RNA sequence: CUCGGAGCAGAACCCAACCUCCGAGCAGUACAUGCUAAGACUUCACCAGUCAAAGCGAACUACUAUACUCAAUUGAUCCAAU
């Protein structure tokens, strides 16, 4: 019995007639490159991607961010070509590149990167960390506005918050320094949330900081809707991820319903879901910036539960499933003597009635 | 008598993809012994160098790309005489290491071929990544 | 007493092992060197033939080995 | 087997079973592997590892070995510091 | 499997020159 | 077992308890012909004892 | 499943075969997988200090 | 069935008394290996003492 | 209670409230559990012996370079790389 | 007269004839071919045989290394030697 293929087979296009007059591969890297192309294509037969691939929806994730900038490609391309000619004309750059002693300045690469393609990288990174999925239920946005956050540790040092770098609760005990480029007359809204910190509800999040109606770049002038509260990742709970969200307001907004007392050491008021927050303010508010870090437990977290929150520190533990053992049989034929220890609860001798 | 803030659930739900990778208890995709390359990793450094450019990628075993560094982007191209030379490869590692620390990526495997590993351009890209603080071997998974 | 004498004999022979291993490692490289040198000698004997292959290819090597032995005796 | 001896009129015990097997009070019989001291230079460590393991016997074997031995070898003993003391009783066994 | 539509997907020797001394 | 024998009066704790008093109270059953050398006091039931 | 077969470069017999294939051909082979059912573990509350 | 090789007994030099049997070619000098000695829990030199049989 | 307890040397109490700080509750008590036996006797004996081991480690003053744990080797790399991301104020 | 491969036996397993063909009774490289241990296959019984995660201990930053290549490459109990 035979069934006809449900579609074109892999190597059908090849002509077998002039098999001696066909370009071969001749190399392993040239076959490997074609083999990766056909591995990332849809097929009618069963594939590893079907059973393990991360399922996605056909509905393209909507964009809720700011519009892109408008740039003249022709005038841009012209300036870039000219600069390369000048750089290549210098014989000292040719000699350094031939002797393998040249190097690029890492500080200038990052300043231009943050302007051109940093937002798209930060977006790709946030999708990997699962921020859009949890915060906005799949909706995406490009962070057009670079958000520079940094925690003051001591009097001379700074711990920069980028996109997933580790930061301790000891360094994050006091509010950070937030700077971002904005025009005069604009209104913004900052926000800090713990996606994984919640102790009771999985889906919910804790609100750590909320500043509303910020004029321009001056963060202090902004109203303090929710005071700063340091992260308190429980012990044995893993690594958490806190996100700084920057919204661009179109007009002055009233956050009376989202207001929280000063201080707010109750975890039921701190509870907060970003999706609902933005959904009722999406008409007048738009996401513009993003930054996040990862946090573990340290000794300072015990000071937060005891003193600030006036509660007992919860301690978790990673527990694994109990090992599998087949059903014990009366005559375990050919099994070693230690077969009986696998079904034994206690290790101390028993004596029964005696 | 009871307290509201002491209401904690018995089981803790952490939704962070890297929580178990960073605790070294997340399972690696073992297998694939008769083919190349392997899959028993969490993050992988993949280098793509064309006739004109050089590209380095850090991607997860699931396929997603975490961070990247290419000579196609103006930021790096405006400072290089040649995008296809050894210097470019050495400079792509200095830029990628700086971006992997910011993302939080400190370990990753590198699966080169015998001729790629012996090349002076790949020897300088690894040295540049290590000098940046990235380790080219992942820690062993914890099973017990 | 028997458990003490044996524990000392074991601790008395392990004090020489670090040096014994080194001396043994040297002998291996010494003997290993001869293997590489022996191959070179054989290759030279073939070049002396100068592509004059045939039945008289085995005995030619024997003639020259005898010469090497004479040099060692002297 | 001798079912009725000519002097006592009682069943005898086969002493070839007593020199090879051990009976746990539960009814299990433990033995060695045939060939755990033969030609170890041509066998692998994995094969040698499972050759020096003490294994159990099946129902048919254990029923035979119980017929080839008398009741004296099925009694509960309380030897001092016996290595098999914990194996003389089953735990969490159903059916 | 012979009855399945994806039978013969692993065939490779018809793409190679017949080299049989 | 020992505490059970004492709560029922089968072994009196007011006098020294030896191997004979245990047998007379049917607390143990010694088989000297079966290479028995006595009784071993085990720790089972130590908490309630 | 049916997946694309890429041999290891050290393996000479298989690498001497793909270098003789026409450009555009790809080799396929049948692979068997195990899709895990249970997670590595769970975080459980064990104490309130 | 020409006996090309033989089975020999390699004895440790640490005096532990641990020994193992290995196969070596007949026309060859006595072996001096560096095998693991479980008694002292580290690699130690061994030496051929006596031949067991002819393979 | 660790501090109130006066049958331990003063410097030891401070040395014990740092090492075994994860076994101390909010009130200040040092808790020691053990469930490795059926008999309450043996379980208590294990807990008591843990205290005798705490008072010895704190008094021995051991400062020898013990072996590093394998689970703690990636945290040493993580911390090291978290210090080179640290920056100084432009104008201090 | 024992063992292994192929056909008969086309596609899970199994399948005979004093049926049709080809072979085996080794060799070579290592000297961690060290210890231990979940879970499994099994020549239609038993005996025997086989594959193995984790772990200890090593090795390691190159070696498709962490159960060597190799198809079969073989012999129970008692007993003897030690
Ligand atoms: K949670
Ligand atoms: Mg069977
Ligand atoms: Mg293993």
């Amino acid at each position: 019995r035979r069934t006809p293929p449900l579609g074109p087979m892999p190597n059908s296009d090849i002509d077998l007639s002039n098999l001696e007059r066909l370009e071969k591969y001749r190399s392993f890297d040239r076959y490997r490159r074609r083999a990766e192309q056909e591995a990332q294509a849809p097929h009618w037969w069963r594939t590893y991607r079907e059973y393990f691939g991360e399922k996605t929806d056909p509905k393209e994730k909507i964009d809720i961010g700011l519009p892109p900038p408008k740039v003249s490609r022709t005038q841009q391309l012209l300036e870039r070509k000219q600069a390369i000619q000048e750089l290549r004309a210098n014989v000292e750059e040719e000699r350094a590149a031939r002797l393998r002693t040249a190097s690029v300045p890492l500080d200038a690469v990052r300043a231009e990167w943050e302007r051109t393609c940093g937002p798209y990288h930060k977006q790709r990174l946030a999708e990997y960390y699962g921020l859009y999925r949890d915060l906005f239920h799949g909706a995406t946005f490009v962070p057009r506005v670079p958000l520079h956050v940094a925690y003051a540790v001591g009097e001379d040092d700074l711990m920069p918050v980028y996109c997933g770098n580790e930061v301790t609760p000891t360094e994050a005990a006091q509010a950070p320094e937030v700077t971002y480029e904005a025009e005069e007359g604009s209104l913004w809204t900052l926000l800090l949330t713990s996606l994984d910190g919640h102790l009771l509800e999985p889906d919910a999040e804790y609100l750590h900081w909320l500043l509303t109606n910020i004029p321009g770049n001056r963060v202090a002038e902004g109203q303090v809707t929710c005071p700063y509260l340091p992260p308190f990742p429980a012990r044995g709970s893993g690594i958490h991820r806190l996100a700084f969200l920057l919204f661009k307001q179109d007009q002055p907004i009233d956050f009376s319903e989202d207001a929280r007392p000063s201080p707010c050491y109750q975890l039921a008021q701190r509870t907060f879901r970003t999706f609902d927050f933005y959904k009722k303010h999406q008409e007048t508010m738009t996401p513009a910036g993003l930054s996040f870090f990862q946090c573990r437990w340290d000794d300072s977290v015990t000071y937060i539960f005891h003193q600030l929150l006036d509660m007992r520190e919860p301690v978790f533990e990673f527990v694994r499933p109990p090992p599998y053992h087949p059903k014990q049989k009366r005559f375990p034929h050919r099994q070693p003597l230690r077969y009986l220890d696998r079904y034994r609860d206690s290790h101390e001798p028993t004596y029964g009635i005696y | 008598d009871p307290v509201e803030n002491e209401a904690v659930a018995p089981e803790f739900t952490n939704r962070n993809p890297r929580n178990l990778e960073l605790l070294s208890v997340a399972r690696k995709e073992r297998g694939w012994r008769t083919v190349f390359p392997s899959r028993e990793f969490w993050h992988r450094l993949r280098v793509i160098r064309t006739q004109h450019h050089v590209e380095a990628l850090v991607e997860h075993q699931n396929g997603k790309v975490v961070v990247s560094a290419s000579t196609r982007e103006w930021a790096i191209k405006k400072h290089l005489y040649s995008t296809r030379n050894v210097v470019a490869c050495e400079s792509i590692g200095r830029v990628l290491a700086q971006r992997c620390l910011e993302a939080g990526i400190n370990f990753m495997v590198y699966q080169p071929t015998p001729w790629e590993a012996a090349s002076d351009s790949m020897k300088r890209l690894q040295s540049a990544m290590t000098e940046g603080g990235v380790v080219l071997r992942e820690p062993q998974r914890i099973y017990e | 007493q028997k458990r003490r004498e044996r524990e000392q004999h074991i601790a008395e022979c392990m004090a020489k092992m670090p040096q014994m291993i080194v001396n043994w490692q040297q002998q291996q490289r010494e003997n290993w060197e001869k293997a590489q040198a022996d191959k070179e000698r054989r290759a030279r004997l073939q070049a002396e033939a100068q592509e004059l292959l045939g039945y008289q290819v085995d005995p030619r090597s024997a003639r020259f080995q005898e010469l090497l032995q004479d040099l060692e005796k002297k | 087997l001798t079912y009725f001896s000519a002097r006592k009129g009682k069943r005898k015990t086969v002493k070839a079973v007593i020199d090879r097997f051990l009976r746990l009070h539960c009814g299990l019989w433990v033995r060695r592997k045939a060939g755990y001291k033969k030609k170890l230079w041509k066998k692998t460590p994995a094969r040698k590892k499972r050759l020096r393991e003490f294994v159990f016997c099946n129902k048919t074997q254990s029923k035979l070995l119980d017929k080839m031995t008398t009741s004296f070898w099925k009694r509960r003993n309380w030897y001092v510091d016996d290595p098999y003391q914990k194996y003389h009783d089953r735990t969490n066994l159903k059916v | 499997y012979k009855t399945k539509p994806t039978h013969g997907i692993g065939k490779y020797k018809h793409l190679i020159k017949a080299e049989e001394p | 077992r020992l505490q059970y024998l004492i709560d029922l009066g089968r072994v009196d704790p007011s006098q020294p308890i030896d191997l004979t008093q245990l047998v007379n109270g049917r607390g143990v059953t010694i088989q000297p012909l079966k290479r028995d050398y006595g009784v071993q006091l085990v720790e089972e039931g130590a908490d309630t004892f | 499943t049916k997946e694309v077969y890429v041999p290891h470069p050290r393996n000479t017999e298989a690498v001497d075969l793909i270098t003789r294939l026409p450009k555009g051909a790809v080799l396929y082979k049948t692979f068997v997988h195990v899709v895990p059912a249970k997670p590595e573990g769970t975080f459980k509350l064990v104490a309130m200090l | 069935s020409k006996s090309k090789n033989i089975l020999v007994r390699m004895v440790s030099e640490a005096g532990t008394g641990f020994c193992f049997n290995t196969k070596r070619n007949r026309l060859r000098e006595k072996l001096t290996l560096l095998h693991y000695d479980p008694v002292v829990k580290q690699r130690v030199l061994f030496v051929e003492k006596k031949k067991i049989r002819s393979l | 209670h660790l501090a109130t307890a006066e049958w331990i040397a003063e410097p030891v109490r401070q040395k014990i409230a740092i090492t075994h700080k994860n076994k101390i509750n909010r009130l200040g008590e040092l808790i020691l559990t053990s469930e490795s036996s059926r008999y309450q006797f043996r379980n208590l004996a294990d807990c008591l012996q843990k205290i005798r081991d705490m008072i010895t480690e704190a008094s021995q003053t051991p400062k020898e370079p013990t072996k590093e744990d394998v689970k703690l080797h990636r945290i040493r790399i993580e911390n090291m790389n978290r210090e080179r991301l640290r920056q100084k104020r432009i104008h201090s």
